[PDB]
């Protein structure tokens, strides 16, 4: 996941 | 030489082979989609992600006075197949990209050699796999068969800008985190990409930034690969499992919490938020699950099913595991060869190593802010390139990331949204  | 042998188009004609109609195992019902097997154990469906998940089947954007920070819809995106022909020359490219890289090539061939365990079967003196790490497909005469596969690529669900590598889980077994391995979908478009600011001190604030240099693709889809590697050497970190940053202080004054998963993913500097002694417990408890899995593999003697035999499928899982077997035939699991298999996949394979290897600009941490999403076509060769990304050589783009800098090339990107201010 690209996260924030 | 190349990851992919053929040039498919969307339009091919079904085959039932590496072209053709399938179905996966959601334990929900669907409509058999079109699906592509780019390499061995590999396949990609050009296809909204509406069926992992049951309840995410919608694409519709919920009211606009419902919508969070960083998320991006358009229920239209990937319906037409113009479309979806773009995303499997999108896909395919960055496959060979990726594999153009020695660190590329390492990556997929310990994903294509990560055969999910076969631990379905309820007779400990018997082999079989588990349904949930197959795909059925359709035949030329209109049967479904089996097919056991590693990795699928499919479009992302309603949030197009969510990424994410997912898999089915089993009643009991944890199989992304007990050394099984389990089937991984990842929900990925070469259509769009993220931007991110040259200065760490920008780039790590959520009030600073419009975007100015676009994340590289294929650095994107490497980073869900590192993650379907760990989970198909059922070696992931449980994602409950983080790290309360307190090196942030706007993550900090919100509470944000960062999986070590994540950390471990991105590499660098943010691996070391991981302490030795909570590493150390991790490394020991997956040598123990590999060493259950050797056992398990010893008391193996009879096998389900005869696609393979258990000569194959035990030597499959010793090259998997890279197991040892003793004069009599018994497997156990090397000190030396766990660790350096371990360590392959969780500190030889991240983004940060990539980016070293793609030679581009990327985010020098995953604990920072994105700015903004655009809209790219990687498929054109002026546009992107398989040895050079958008930093086309022998070009005004070649040098300073400028193929990257979206001031400077600009025709290749369209900001569809700016997400700075909004967090
Ligand atoms: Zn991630």
């Amino acid at each position: 996941r690209r996260g924030f | 030489m190349p990851f992919v042998n053929k040039q498919f188009n969307y339009k091919d004609p079904v085959n039932g082979v590496d072209i053709a109609y399938i179905k996966i195992p959601n334990a929900g019902q669907m409509q058999p989609v079109k699906a592509f097997k780019i390499h061995n154990k590999i396949w990609v469906i050009p296809e909204r992600d509406t069926f992992t998940n049951p309840e995410e089947g919608d694409l519709n954007p919920p009211p606009e006075a419902k919508q969070v920070p960083v998320s991006y819809y358009d229920s239209t995106y990937l319906s037409t197949d113009n479309e979806k022909d773009n995303y499997l020359k999108g896909v395919t490219k960055l496959f060979e990209r990726i594999y153009s890289t020695d660190l590329g090539r390492m990556l997929l061939t310990s994903i294509v050699r990560g055969i999910p365990f076969w631990g379905g079967s309820t007779i400990d003196t018997e082999l079989k796999v588990i349904d949930t790490n197959c795909i059925n497909v359709i035949q030329p005469d209109g049967s479904y068969r089996s097919e056991e596969l590693n990795l699928v690529i499919i479009g992302p669900s309603a949030d197009i800008i969510q990424f994410e590598c997912k898999s089915f889980g089993h009643e009991v077994l944890n199989l992304t985190r007990n050394g099984y391995g389990s089937t991984q979908y990842i929900r990925f478009s070469p259509d769009f990409t993220f931007g991110f600011e040259e200065s760490l001190e920008v780039d790590t604030n959520p009030l600073l930034g419009a975007g100015k240099f676009a994340t590289d693709p294929a650095v994107t889809l490497a980073h869900e690969l590192i993650h379907a590697g760990h989970r198909l050497y059922g070696i992931a970190i449980n994602p409950n499992r983080v790290f309360k940053v307190n090196t942030n202080a706007y993550y900090e004054m919100s509470g944000l919490e960062v999986s070590f998963e994540e950390l471990r993913t991105f590499g660098g500097h943010d691996a070391k938020f991981i302490d030795s002694l909570q590493e150390n417990e991790f490394r020991l408890y997956y040598y123990n699950k590999f060493k259950d899995i050797a056992s398990t593999l010893n008391k193996a003697k009879s096998i389900v099913g005869t696609t393979a035999s258990l000569q194959y499928m035990k030597n499959v899982f010793k090259e998997k595991y890279l197991l040892s077997e003793d004069t009599s035939g018994k497997f156990s699991v090397d000190k030396l060869k766990f660790d350096k298999l371990y360590k392959m996949l969780t500190e030889i394979y991240t983004e940060d190593n990539f980016v070293k290897f793609f030679k581009v600009l990327n985010r020098k941490t995953y604990l920072n802010f994105d700015k903004a999403v655009f809209k790219i076509n990687i498929v054109p060769k002026v546009n992107y390139t398989i040895y050079d990304g958008f930093n086309l050589r022998n070009t005004n783009l070649a040098a300073n990331f400028n193929g990257q800098n979206t001031e400077i090339n600009n025709m290749n990107f369209t900001k569809l949204k700016n997400f700075t201010g909004l967090f």
